[PDB]
């Protein structure tokens, strides 16, 4: 029952462990693996899970990622593109993926366009690897043909990620303050 | 018997021109009374009778706007008042010229009045002010018969002066009206301000001179794009990036020098494996070859914006300098009136007339006939503000008769107008896209087919390069070596003259032709230096007045209210506008904004002290500056300060303690370095980021506290 349905999960992609399989539950008496998959893509990756990420991938000394395993994102940085602009288009953006298991954070690079991540997709957003993946010194190379982002919505580290908020705070003008300058209301007609 | 009828023209040159272009040779004329303007006579015809003709001129503007004389001195006055309780009147405009009672003793016998004013919205105050200096010594006439005219025109030539006066109208009091409210606003609001600076910087520093604090409704934010591209160069933060870089064989010597698709990569790993892929590879496959017909657009017509900044970036010509000479040039009648913001024909235009003029120049020689002899090409569309034609040559000039700068600019608009009518340029762009490895790079080259435009304007020529090798899909070619670079980004170079030009366009500070006006005010009071490559480089003078001004009303600075007044400006000339409701609303916004600055002005006050005073500018080092990463100084003064040397920014801490630096740890909002404050007696210290007890980050919190109630999710301290 509980058992089958793990290992159904594990065939799936999503390997949990038996602790994070007894706090993901429903009725305890019949669980599915789609409520799993429900509750676990609204759960942070680090709280639950299990260790398949080999911890050589940042030595570079492995390249394979064989199996359909399921990743978080952690940070997204346009490296094709510097600290102050984020956004020139002088360039075609490529993306420096930060991805973990919970245990093992491992980086892999856009060797395509992937329109489906995008620099606005939220920390903790799960991606599914399928097929071969390929490391070479370091980082995974990722395409559309073996990237599948599953949705993902936790709250708290999207909360954490509204830090991306703050960091845009022009705001920093002392224009309509309660002890500030007097405004300039627009003219009449 | 004959009666008489009147002209006025803006400059006596341009009087003798019109005179002998309406008098057909027949022409008498006479030095006036002032010594500067000559009075030319001849007989013609007008309404339906034979008429005396009498036309004189004037010496630009003929009235000036100031106070009272009683409000005109400095020393004592209160420099608030000047708002709406000072009277202002129109004075004299150089009295040595008496051009008031020159008028009068010219129209002492007259009948009818024609002006020649500059057809500009500048233009209509001196028609105005020569209306009110000539109405009452005229005729008051039998009643009712049209007596003022006014003359359109915007180029003095044959039969365009006819065509002026074939047309004659009205001037328009909507436009003298905004004139005026432009001269009220400026000389009511920068005379406030700088008075008041004036008596406060008096004597106060030794290295400050209080004459040269100034400020403008206009310069102040003409001079903040200077400002603010200098704090983008002293706030600038280099980064490593990486090219990587293929050079491939072609047949035995050539070797093409491909261009990497992805450009740059910002990650010294991501770079190493790049070229990993890449530097064991010996062989290159090409993928995509495409050789597609391309054309370069022609340039629209000439406005004195595109004039202005050609003049400044390849003629070396300052705005003001060119402004000049192209007002010179359209005087002696080569060029239309170079005050223009149109860029498209009239219909109604001799575009071939205006061709056949220049067919004996050597230099533009072969070009000019064969457009004549083939068809000559229709001018891009472009934008019709109803002003004059766009700036066009209409009479042939040589370098032995024109002089240095005005032939130069008479050279570059006539290559325009040539460039104008003309056939866009066309070449082909050949691309070829190679595989190494993983990675693709590619090259790119221009074969020009047919020069168009591109032999009256060669400095827009498209360059030459050798054609790329005819290689089909599916070779193999040789690689030589492929490596990575450490190119490093480079910072802004100084706002230019026509960076500043395209700035004040684009957000609407500057119109009627006044940019120039105003970059000649911020040059020739030393705010900015002009230094090669007509670079505006902002001085420490400058710097600090901006960065106060900023500090105590960011409006005194952006160019936001300055924008919206000069629409209003322009909704006073089109007839839908109050101007006594627009000058009350601005003059009592700006009374508020300097009650404001008076009542905070001891912001501005410091950052002088650390400036422009050499014994209060000393004190130790103390925590990084989060634009600069470098020391800033704390200063033992009353009002204890903390100084950036590098970006000219003062920064406020609290009063009546001790401050001490916090573990190197640094803020991560702002990147400063954030100190203690150790209150006296015995007890708690906390934390202090420099930047944001003068600048808030969140509106709750006011200015002047600090991260006890920082208010942020984030600032674990707070
Ligand atoms: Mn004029
Ligand atoms: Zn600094
Ligand atoms: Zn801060
Ligand atoms: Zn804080």
């Amino acid at each position: 029952m509980a058992q089958v349905a793990g290992a159904a999960l594990s065939q799936a992609g999503w390997y949990l462990s038996d602790e994070g399989i007894e706090a993901c539950t429903s009725s305890p008496d019949k669980v599915n693996v789609n409520d799993i998959i429900l509750i676990a893509l609204n759960t942070d990756l680090r709280t639950i899970g299990k260790k398949f990420l080999p911890s050589d991938i940042n030595s570079g000394k492995v390249e394979k990622l064989e199996g359909p395993c399921v990743l978080q994102i952690q940070k997204i940085r346009n490296v094709a593109a510097p600290k102050d602009n984020e956004e020139s288009q002088a360039a075609p953006r490529m993306l420096r993926l930060q991805m973990t298991d919970g245990h093992i954070s491992c980086t892999a690079v856009e060797f395509s366009y992937m329109s489906k991540i995008s620099l606005n997709t939220p920390p903790g957003t799960k991606v599914k690897l399928s097929g071969i993946v390929d490391i070479k010194n370091g980082f995974l190379l990722l395409n559309d043909s073996n990237t599948t982002v599953l949705g993902g919505e936790v709250e708290h580290l999207i909360e954490k990620w509204e830090l991306q908020r703050s960091l845009s705070k022009h705001n920093r003008s002392n224009i309509g303050t309660e002890g500030g300058p007097p405004p300039f209301v627009p003219f009449g007609q | 018997h004959m009666k008489t009828v009147l002209m006025v023209a803006e400059k006596p040159s341009l009087a003798q021109s019109i005179a002998k272009i309406l008098s057909r040779g027949s022409l008498s004329s006479h030095k006036g009374l002032n010594g500067a303007c000559s009075v030319h006579e001849y007989t013609g015809t007008f309404a339906g009778q034979p008429v005396r003709f009498k036309m004189t001129s004037v010496c630009g503007h003929v009235m000036t706007l100031d106070f009272l004389g009683k409000y005109n001195k400095w020393d004592k006055v209160d420099p608030a008042e000047l708002f709406s309780q000072a009277p202002t009147e129109k004075k004299e405009a150089n009295p040595k010229l008496n051009m008031v009672k020159f008028l009068q003793v010219e129209g002492r016998g007259c009948d009818y009045i024609v002006l020649w004013l500059d057809c500009d919205k500048e233009g209509e105050n001196i028609c105005f002010e020569v209306l009110d200096a000539v109405l009452p010594v005229m005729n008051k006439a039998h009643g009712g018969e049209k007596t003022v005219f006014r003359a359109r025109f915007s180029s003095i030539t044959d039969t365009d002066i006819c065509n002026a006066m074939a047309c004659l109208g009205e001037p328009d009091h909507n436009e003298a009206l905004s004139v005026d409210a432009r001269q009220e606003l400026d000389l009511r609001i920068g005379c406030a301000f700088t008075r008041f600076q004036t008596k406060y910087f008096q004597g106060k520093y030794g290295d400050l001179d209080s004459s040269l604090i100034s400020f403008g409704p206009c310069q102040t934010p003409t001079l903040g794009f200077c400002v603010e591209r200098h704090d983008k160069i002293q706030s600038f933060k280099p980064e490593t990036y990486w090219v990587l870089q293929a050079k491939v064989n072609t047949d035995k010597d050539r070797s093409l020098l491909l261009d990497w698709d992805r450009v740059r990569v910002f990650d010294r790993e991501i770079a190493q494996m790049f070229l990993n892929m890449t530097k064991l590879e010996k062989e290159a496959q090409v993928e995509a070859t495409s050789r597609k017909e391309k054309a370069k657009q022609r340039p629209l017509a000439l406005n004195t914006v595109e004039m202005l900044r050609v003049a400044s970036s390849s003629l070396g010509m300052g705005p003001q300098h060119a402004m000049q000479t192209a007002e010179r040039l359209y005087t002696q009648g080569y060029i239309s009136y170079p005050r223009t913001e149109t860029t498209h024909y009239p219909e109604n235009f001799d575009l071939k007339g205006s061709l056949r003029q220049q067919a004996n120049h050597p230099y533009w020689a072969d070009t000019v006939k064969r457009l004549l002899a083939e068809g000559i090409n229709r001018p891009r569309k472009g934008h019709d503000a109803g002003d004059h034609p766009p700036i066009t040559p209409m009479k042939s000039a040589t370098e032995a008769e024109l002089g240095g700068d005005a032939w130069r600019l008479y050279e570059y608009i006539t290559r325009h107008f040539i460039a104008t009518v003309s056939h866009d340029c066309k070449y082909l762009q050949s691309t070829i896209s190679f595989r190494i490895g993983p990675e693709l790079f590619t090259c790119s080259g221009k074969t020009v087919l047919s020069p168009g435009f591109t032999e009256v304007m060669p400095w827009q020529s498209v360059p030459l390069e050798e054609s790329l090798p005819t290689c089909q899909r599916g070779d193999a070619f040789p690689v030589g070596e492929v490596k990575m670079l450490e190119k490093q980004t480079n910072p802004p170079d100084y706002l230019t003259e026509a960076e500043l030009i395209t700035l004040m366009e684009k957000h609407g500070i500057g119109t009627d032709a006044s940019i120039p006006v105003h970059i000649n005010n911020i040059c020739q009071r030393n705010y900015v230096t002009v230094e090669s490559g007509r670079r505006l480089k902002p001085t420490n003078l400058g710097i600090v007045l901006v960065h106060g001004y900023y500090k105590i009303d960011a409006e005194l600075v952006l160019p936001t209210i300055r924008s919206a007044v000069e629409k209003q400006l322009n909704l006073i000339a089109q007839g839908k506008a109050d101007y006594r409701q627009v000058l009350g609303h601005t003059l009592d916004v700006f009374k508020r904004k300097f009650h404001y600055f008076v009542d905070s002005i001891a912001g501005m006050d410091e950052l002088m002290e650390v400036s422009f005073s050499p014994l209060a500018a000393t004190g130790k080092p103390l925590s990084r500056c989060g634009k600069c990463h470098r020391f800033m100084k704390y200063i033992q003064a009353k009002p204890s300060r903390l100084h950036c040397s590098h970006c000219d920014e003062t920064y406020t801490l609290p009063n009546n303690g001790t401050i001490k630096l916090y573990k190197e740890l640094r803020c991560p909002l702002d990147d400063f370095e954030l100190v203690l404050w150790s209150s006296g007696s015995r007890g708690k210290s906390y934390p202090l980021c420099p930047y944001c007890y003068n600048h808030p980050p969140f509106r709750d919190m006011k200015k002047g506290m600090g991260c006890n109630e920082c208010t942020h999710p984030s600032c674990q301290h707070s």
